């Protein structure tokens, strides 16, 4: 066993009844003085390194050609001047195993952390040396972390796409289904997770040109998509991951759910395609009143009204659907469907739950389209227009397929540096650059939506780490007050940066004029309610930083009205799974699953303590499963009120609790304004 | 979670000895040296003798003590394959390659052989020690069974696979490959039944069962090394056979949900070429807060 | 003089229920009265129970005590057929024709039915009373097994055969005929083994064994009458089925080398109407013409 | 039990030790007196019937509008003047259950046999009343039978395409694979059987964008295609049928074959995807000499030579591939592979066998392309060019995808009417019309090849029926003499009609000038070998008909040289599954499987004796399984020497014969010039 492995395992060997957390630090030293420094490839100077990486097809030469070598040297020197040290063994291990650039045979390390950060910063700046240094300082301080696609692939010749998630709308036609399968394979080839809205597809037993009971429903398309994602599995490196979203009022909703039952037959079971359910407020109202609900056949509704079932408001059209004899429907028990959802989430963690009305009551771009589904991580909530892929030799009507670039603020590092504004603006600029340089030649709706919406996702990580390292319980009202203030600041500065980009470029996102940003409605709660901290401890935490007031929000509203906004969507809180290790941060705004996690790598086992875990903050690092899910819902709703897109909200459940407890948590989330629920992980 | 799936895989792998014509092996058998013919005969008898124990005792005893109708059916099917298919197949190979008197002598020799007997009796001892309603003794026997199916057979399988990978004794090699494919799934299945018992135990009891499994593996492994030299030194193959034993020991451990014991090694390319939360109804007032 | 030919017959009769598509019975099933469907489900459930115990217990235990690897191979194969093929086929039929709740209810019904519990108690009791090296306890269990194979199944078999003979439920009926074809040879084989043991006895001992066999048959018969009435009165067939079970009781006695006990009667003529490839290598001469 | 069913089951009841065959005739009468006439919709006049069928969207207005009502009435009167009577119950049952037009509620019969024949004739003639009457006389004499798609769908508004055999070339790219899946779905939606060539696809473990061990091989593509064919199943009417062809020198050939093994896992086996193997002469030579063969990685060959492995002649390329270090290959035993093919055919009848050199040594259009694969029925053998389907908003390079037009001559009816020439020419005209009226808007290469090649398949059926009713054993040399003469006349008149159509329209098929028709090579064996019958009995059979001599063939060769040929391909012998029942004929040129076949419809049993079966010809109606497969191969080769495309050739084996016998039959077929082997049906 390696020396650093033994040093890391020495953490759990208690001394005087206490964990040896400091041993972890020793491990990193070993991991660098025995493995990383020996396995790294050193050159005489930076010029030889850059030339070797360029000619050997490791780096794209275009982004490096925008800078003179003196500027690149200055950027690299700025990166190395911080003398960044990984405080935990797992941070360095995760970076050098998942994100550091290696040779073709993967026998040596070509990229250090500073090298990777410098390359990403130079790609972000697009020829601006000062901007590149700003990005270097932002990432080496670990205030901002680009998503895994962006951080791993920026400036690389053998790179994939920098966009993490893609959302596709599938129209009710064989041509559209085949095009959706093709685009899903193309985007999984690019490495991104693909989500498909199957609510427009007509249910099982519908007519294909006057021959009835002919359609296979959404389950056949689900099987096709599952095989497509199995085939396109990132060249066999990462399993192809897809998501299917169906409205709960679709007739196939049961069969949909039956794809995830552990007793499902092979002709129905789907195993590589995640499932999500979109629940309008009408379904929750029907379940609450115990009135029997009706699921609908989408094609009959489309024939009668000319629009898809998910294209209009069910809260106002459900009674018209039910009373219409030309609309076909089936009777269901909404409470039984809710119990089935809870049982399925207990068994397998599926489906994702999207509260459609919670998303669309604060959605700023309802004029473009209502949000009808979410992404594979159930945090992207954007307007999408379905595409009409016609026959060959016929022009296709290209719609809008959602796609946003992810980037997370490290809350602990951002607040320690007292740089919410600067970090938010620089992250917005980096995400705007990632969107601008993204061009996908096989997904036309994705390309058009990227060019028009200009949507980005700016997330946050290390919420629980910051709260526990500052002596604040994650479930406490003080923690929710901190989240309210911090994310109001993040939203304020993201809107300010979006408006500044719109002013400097003279262009807004497409159809911005009909948005609530243009009409000023979006700023209502910000121009009437003060989001400054209500607790003295939180206010002290925010000292040295100008917390925006109602007057600052009014000025920002006027600025947006004058100049517009460059981005249709700005903030989305992704799960941030593996890149949180490198940043020494807790995953996303979720509470920690465990204080010390035991992970098996190779034939060895490693223990990763939570960042900053110690004796004095052991009980502030409360495990998520031990927490009240209602207070976690309260925290997520408090954050969500300042996030325009959704938050990947994983439910952390105990084995003792029943499906009724899961249903109660889901209904409280819906009541509190939670937009989406990601996972039901049971301990 | 797994018995119906294994049922399917087992029954779809059904085969009979008569399907492979054996006589064409005599066209390569006649060209082997005395040491090659001797090793082959001895290996074959070793496999035959061990597989008979599995058919008469190993599978039926496990089927007897395991609860569950579907598991008993799968286990019965596996016992059938040992007694009705595998045993007849080994006999057929022997009758094709050697005259009656030679077969009787080889079995007399292998029956007296110290290394074959040591492992055969160690395994049988654990089957005989199973006690009614005692899941610990059942687990120990399952470990023994997995070690036979997924590990002990492979010092023997090596040689037919070695010939099969070279284009020699292709008919009997095809038969051996079908047998081996059955033993692989038998080992995986019994392994899952053992893990089920293991997972029902306390942490101290688990550590104790792990020590049992590793200790047993060590005893069998040290005897396999001696068995290997005894048979394969005369044909110069022992080094490569030892690598194959360790590789298969690791598979057996993985079948029991344990970590590999031996470092990863490459295998001879000729042999490679041959190879539910409680449902509680919503009570209303759960929609109001 | 017989095991090899039984071995060959058993293995050549190998089948799986999945070979028979059952969706063709959907309409003739839908068309039966509620009484008819109820009797049919219950009849097959009673059969499932018998095969469950014959596969789990009866055949494996007899295999354990009978000497000779070939005899054991036949008995092991028969055991596999009981629980891996026969018992499972009934679930294939149930899953096609009936909704889950009706399936759940009929399996609950077997657990609480007093005649089905009594017959299982009696047969399994005799299986579990076998003592090692005690041929008399073994004989008694073999008599019980013959009575299960050749007599007890027939109160159940009547109804699928009765429908098959009218051109109704013919796919399910095809499965049942395959099961019946197997049980007929199973009853003969076990009968021959029982006769072997009986023939070793003194005349005095033989007289006692005949008493045992006849007393057991009468006890099982009286219970089967009540079972038959309970199932068939609602479909009007009890008297007809009773004639059929007496007919088959005589066949069971004959399988045991005993004279028929019941007088001959006319059986419903409807029920009477209800009754890999070999591989060679390619020679160089096969490429020229 | 209905009266006609009792009269049909009375056949098996033996009177005086003989089957009551004549009772079948009575059954037909009952089937018309009790059922057909009662459930047939009658109208006061044909005008009312046509108006009702057109208005209720049963027929098409376009093809009926080309004639005055007087001409349509005259065509219908010509059809009804024959007073055609079905000779067997199964003929009428199959027509009125499969082909007769029924109401939307499927309880009444709108079309009789004469009505359907008249409608198909009017569709064929395209406005010519005399041509329509000629077609009516052709089909009511039952001399020619349009295929099931053409016969069922001609003149019907609610219909699929008239072509049901489609051959697709799949290029080695994800875009091309997705396009192939889409086209397969679209063509299965149209009701056609789709065959895909997978030899150009790179094998498992190949590089994608210079990353190693990334390709899933052709098995993942087969899984995708199998899912696509399961999804597209003719609106839930028939099971989606597809075929995949792989060259035997493709490395995936074993895994390909492993998709049909019973022991294959669920992630390996494809259930609704037929498989065929293309066997070049090089593989047969390697197996014959027992030399170990090599299966090649297609992408390495493409990188080294710039052409696909299946696009070059393996006979001259195999040694260069083996000796090339940059071409990756795996060692195999060709005899073991042949034994595996025989074993798989014994178990399941798969794969289809295509002898590439047997096809291409007589292929007339090798300049366009060599025949690389066959159809789902393994009788279509045409040149195909792969298409380069690029990314979106990029022009695709459309190639040639085979789609031939099926139609079968009834040999008994054709020869008893002494009308080989007239029937062949009229069938060629009808096939040309159906090919010209086919327009598929979702298969670009299929449409392009239909427009360019103008390929049709004119088959024959009732060969064994005709031979048995004339006292000729199917295995006798007299039967082969008759087949030789009859199919040489069929080829002669097909070529003459193609040249006449080319002269009339002034156009040939694309790239005809490079064909062997243009160079006169095709006619070589016809201008030197006389194909007149060598037996007096066969000559008396051909009495009253002019048999083309060598001088006639020289004149035809000169005519083709002067005027060209309209069709790239003319003759292909399809299995003719259900149309053989309606025509009261034996299926294809195959020998009969059973003298009397027992079928189960609903809960009733039915008995179909072979047409013309009696006590006198009971011995001549020998069953196919009892026949010597070598003599069947000899007859099929005798026919194949006059057929430009292939013949659906099913092997009929007994359970006693082993895989050595199957391999011997396959090797004798290869030796005798058999192009394709369809199925290995074991009795
Ligand atoms: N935790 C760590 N994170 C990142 N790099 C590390 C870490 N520990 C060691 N290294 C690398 O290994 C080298 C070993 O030097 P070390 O940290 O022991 O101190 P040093 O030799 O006094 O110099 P310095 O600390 O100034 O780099 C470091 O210079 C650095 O490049
Ligand atoms: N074998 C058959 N094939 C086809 N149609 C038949 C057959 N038998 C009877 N029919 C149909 O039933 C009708 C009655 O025929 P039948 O044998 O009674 O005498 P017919 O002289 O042909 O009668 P019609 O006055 O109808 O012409 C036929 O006209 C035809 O429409
Ligand atoms: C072709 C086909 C379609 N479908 C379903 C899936 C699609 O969402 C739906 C629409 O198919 P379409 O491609 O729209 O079929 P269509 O346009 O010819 O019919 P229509 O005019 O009614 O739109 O039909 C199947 O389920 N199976 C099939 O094989
Ligand atoms: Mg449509
Ligand atoms: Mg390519
Ligand atoms: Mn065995
Ligand atoms: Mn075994
Ligand atoms: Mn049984
Ligand atoms: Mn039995």
């Amino acid at each position: 066993v390696p020396k650093w492995i033994q040093l890391n395992n020495e953490i759990m060997i208690q001394k005087d009844g206490k964990f040896q957390f400091d041993k972890d630090k020793e491990a990193v030293h070993s991991y660098f003085v025995d493995y990383i420094n020996q396995n790294t490839v050193f050159f005489h100077n930076l010029k030889e390194k850059l030339d070797y990486l360029v000619e050997n097809q490791y780096y794209e030469e275009e982004f490096l050609s925008l800078y003179s070598f003196e500027d690149i040297k200055e950027v690299f020197k700025t990166a190395y001047a911080k003398k960044f040290r990984f405080p935990s063994f797992m941070s360095a291990f995760k970076f050098y195993n998942d994100y550091a650039l290696k040779t073709n045979d993967k026998k040596k390390i070509l990229e250090r952390y500073e090298d990777r950060i410098s390359i990403v910063a130079l790609f972000f700046a697009n020829g601006d040396t000062e901007k590149a240094k700003e990005y270097v300082n932002l990432m080496i301080n670990q205030e901002y972390q680009p998503s895994t696609p962006t951080f791993l692939n920026a400036g690389r010749k053998r790179r994939g796409e920098l966009v993490s998630c893609f959302l596709l709308e599938v129209n009710d036609s064989l041509n559209d289904i085949s095009r959706a399968i093709d685009i899903s394979m193309q985007l999984s080839k690019l490495g991104g997770g693909v989500s498909l809205n199957l609510s427009k597809l007509r249910a099982k037993g519908e007519a294909i040109k006057d021959v009835e009971n002919a359609t296979k429903g959404v389950v056949g398309v689900m099987k096709l998509l599952d095989n497509a994602f199995r085939y396109a599995d990132q060249m066999g490196q990462r399993q192809g991951s897809g998501a299917a979203y169906l409205n709960i009022f679709h007739r196939d909703i049961n069969d949909f759910l039956d794809t995830k039952k552990i007793s499902a037959d092979e002709d129905v079971r789907v195993k590589t395609l995640s499932i999500g359910v979109v629940i309008p407020d009408k379904f929750v109202e029907l379940a609450r009143e115990d009135k029997a609900a009706y699921v609908f056949y989408p094609h009959t509704i489309y024939k009668e009204y000319g629009q898809h079932m998910d294209e209009m408001d069910m809260n106002e059209m459900y009674d018209k659907f039910v009373d219409n004899p030309r609309v076909k429907k089936e009777k269901i028990n909404p409470r039984k469907l809710l119990e089935k959802l809870a049982m399925l989430r207990s068994e397998s963690g599926y489906p994702y739950i999207m509260f459609q009305d919670n998303v669309n009551k604060v959605h700023a771009n309802n004029h473009i389209s209502k949000v009808k589904f979410s992404n594979l991580c159930s945090e992207v909530l954007q307007a999408s227009q379905v595409s009409s892929y016609t026959d060959y030799d016929e022009e296709d009507e290209i719609g809008l397929d959602i796609s946003c670039n992810l980037g997370s603020l490290n809350i602990l590092n951002v607040m320690e540096h007292k740089s919410i504004e600067k970090t938010v603006k620089l992250a917005t600029d980096s995400l705007t650059h990632v969107s601008e340089t993204t061009d996908i030649r096989n997904a036309p709706a994705v390309r058009r939506a990227n060019k028009a919406m200009k949507s980005i996702g700016l997330g946050a990580m290390n919420l629980h780490g910051y709260l526990a390292q500052n002596g604040i319980a994650y479930e406490s009202p003080e923690a929710r007050d901190f989240a309210n203030t911090f994310f109001m600041m993040v939203n304020f500065y993201s809107i300010q940066r979006s408006a500044e980009i719109a002013k400097e470029k003279g262009e807004t996102f497409d159809q911005y004029e009909g948005s609530t940003y243009a009409t000023g409605e979006y700023f209502d709660k910000y121009v009437s309610t003060d989001f400054s901290p209500k607790y003295e401890k939180i206010a002290n935490l925010f000292e040295g930083m100008h917390i925006p007031t109602t007057e600052d929000w009014k000025k920002l509203k006027a600025f947006v009205a004058e100049h517009g906004m460059y981005h249709s969507y700005r903030l989305c809180i992704a799960p941030t799974g593996s890149i949180s290790y490198v940043q020494s941060s807790t995953a996303s705004v979720m509470p920690i699953m465990e204080r010390i996690e035991e992970r098996t790598y190779g034939n060895s086992k490693t223990y990763y303590p939570m960042p900053g875990l110690a004796s004095n903050n052991w009980f502030f690092y409360k495990e998520a499963y031990d927490m009240d899910m209602f207070k976690v819902v309260d925290m997520i709703a408090t954050i969500q009120q300042h996030i325009d897109q959704g938050i990947s909200f994983t439910l952390f459940l105990k084995d003792t609790m029943t499906t009724r407890d899961l249903n109660r948590i889901d209904l409280y989330a819906h009541h509190r304004g939670i937009k989406t629920i990601y996972y039901a992980r049971t301990k | 979670d797994f018995t119906q799936m294994f049922y399917n895989q087992n029954v779809k792998q059904f085969w009979l000895p008569e399907e492979i014509a054996l006589n064409g092996d005599l066209l390569t058998w006649k060209y082997l040296g005395k040491n090659e013919q001797d090793t082959y005969m001895k290996v074959l008898a070793g496999l035959t003798l061990l597989d008979t124990e599995q058919g008469n005792t190993g599978m039926p005893i496990v089927a007897e003590h395991v609860d569950g109708h579907q598991r008993k059916a799968v286990l019965n099917f596996m016992a059938m394959m040992e007694n009705a298919v595998h045993a007849k197949s080994y006999s057929n190979i022997f009758m094709t390659l050697a005259p009656t008197e030679t077969i009787n002598e080889v079995f007399e020799w292998v029956k007296q052989n110290k290394y074959l007997q040591k492992k055969a009796q160690m395994i049988v001892g654990l089957y005989k020690a199973i006690q009614k309603d005692d899941e610990i003794s059942l687990f120990k026997a399952m470990v023994a069974s997995v070690y036979l199916e997924s590990f002990l057979f492979y010092s023997g399988f090596y040689y037919p696979l070695y010939f099969y990978g070279q284009g020699k004794l292709m008919q009997s090699g095809e038969i051996i490959n079908l047998i081996l494919r059955d033993e692989a799934i038998h080992g995986v299945y019994v392994g899952l039944l053992a893990q089920e018992i293991y997972n029902k135990q306390t942490e101290e009891k688990k550590a104790e069962l792990r020590e049992f499994a590793i200790d047993l593996l060590n005893q069998l492994y040290e005897n396999e090394l001696e068995y290997t030299e005894d048979l394969y030194d005369q044909v110069g193959l022992s080094h490569d056979v030892k690598k194959f034993i360790r590789y298969n020991a690791n598979k057996a451990l993985m079948n029991l949900g344990f970590d590999p014991y031996f470092e990863e090694e490459d295998i001879n390319p000729i042999v490679l070429n041959g190879l539910k939360a409680t449902v509680e109804p919503l009570k209303d007032d759960d929609f109001y807060f």
